[PDB]
């Protein structure tokens, strides 16, 4: 596909900076979803998916042991 | 994420004049690339480099020798100093955070700015 | 060093106005990415826009902003006094981080 | 493969960051070179390649032409390698 791959999913960028709602947004119009932090976290996609927005509402990170902020979002 | 400049407001000329900055409400290991930044009195800003949590520094070219951003983990402080003062860098120099640094998709726009100190050469 | 001058150094005007502040660069900006900012005097330099046409939260709607390539603007289409003061023009798209000139109003 | 991929060339991510000649020296060392701007312009790519480097020895841009004339030589920067 047009994006990245992993275990049969595409990943697309838009590269807009938007909030978490607005994402939640287009990805429901491209009848994806925001991609979740436990599939991502265990894998290269890593790298390319940090600082940007999860199903959870908070940064996707590997970090920890808000609606106020706008990020590149993916959608699978 | 509430950012404030530190730092003594008086370097003579040639002098290493050094301002420490302290990360407040997150961690300065987060995945936020931390640059400092020049105002001089009256003129347009500048931009005069910036670090990570990893030591990694992108300067300026024209500032390039000059400066030499450092950070500190242990007490959350991003720092810079600049030698070989020529009395031109007097400034309100600001603290910075742009997003990213740990991806791909660091965005260069430095939304949380902090109080700058002013310095007289 | 993409140098960016902003046109009008000093729009002056009283409250209620469609203001437009334009600034332009050496060079062609990448995607048009030009974030301003505000800077009310000793207060801390806030977010505006970031991408010349989109506001980051935090700033009310009359902050309007267009331009591609050379030529970028921003616009207040109405005024409040707690909504002036100096703008600035910042691009992202070379190496090295240009600002621009401050607009006073 | 585990990155990119577009016209039977498959670009890797390396996260770690590092000037033109250290991004060179790696994907050489791993049979590969660093990512030509000519097929990355119009391609979707440009999204994920934007700021990391190329070829000519400059970070890739969406502009046509007129490469920043200031030095960017000693800077860190992430790279792909095909």
């Amino acid at each position: 596909c047009n994006g990245l791959y992993y275990q049969g999913s595409c990943y697309i960028l838009h590269s807009d900076y938007k909030s978490f709602e607005d994402a939640k947004a287009n990805c429901a119009a491209e009848s994806s979803t925001l991609p979740n932090k436990s599939d991502v976290l265990t894998t290269w996609l890593i790298d390319y998916v940090e600082d940007t927005w999860g199903s959870d509402g908070n940064p996707i990170t590997k970090t920890t042991s808000v609606s106020q902020e706008v990020r590149k979002y993916f959608c699978t | 994420v509430q950012l404030q400049e530190s730092g003594p407001g008086l370097v003579k000329p040639s002098g290493t004049l050094s301002l420490t900055c302290a990360v407040s409400r997150a961690s300065i290991s987060s995945s936020n690339w931390w640059s400092w930044l020049r105002q001089p009195p009256g003129k347009g800003l500048e931009w005069i480099g910036e670090i990570f949590h990893s030591g990694s520094t992108n300067y300026n070219p024209s500032l390039r020798s000059r400066v030499t951003i450092s950070v500190d983990k242990s007490k959350n402080q991003f720092s810079l100093n600049v030698s070989s003062v020529t009395a031109a860098d007097t400034a309100v120099y600001y603290c910075a955070r742009s997003q990213g640094g740990s991806g791909l998709f660091r965005a260069k726009w430095f939304d949380p700015w902090g109080q700058g100190t002013l310095v007289t050469v | 060093e993409i140098v960016l001058t902003q046109s009008p150094g000093t729009l002056s005007l009283s409250p209620g106005e469609r203001a437009t502040l334009s600034c332009r660069a050496s060079q062609s900006v990448s995607s048009s990415y030009l974030a301003w900012y505000q800077h009310k005097p000793g207060q801390a330099p806030r977010l505006l826009m970031y991408g010349a046409s989109s506001r980051a939260p935090g700033t009310p709607d009359r902050f309007s902003g267009s331009g591609s390539g050379t030529d970028f603007t921003l616009t207040i289409s109405r005024l409040e006094p707690e909504d002036f003061a100096v703008y600035y023009c910042q691009q992202y798209g070379s190496s090295p981080r240009t600002f621009g000139q401050g607009t006073k109003v």
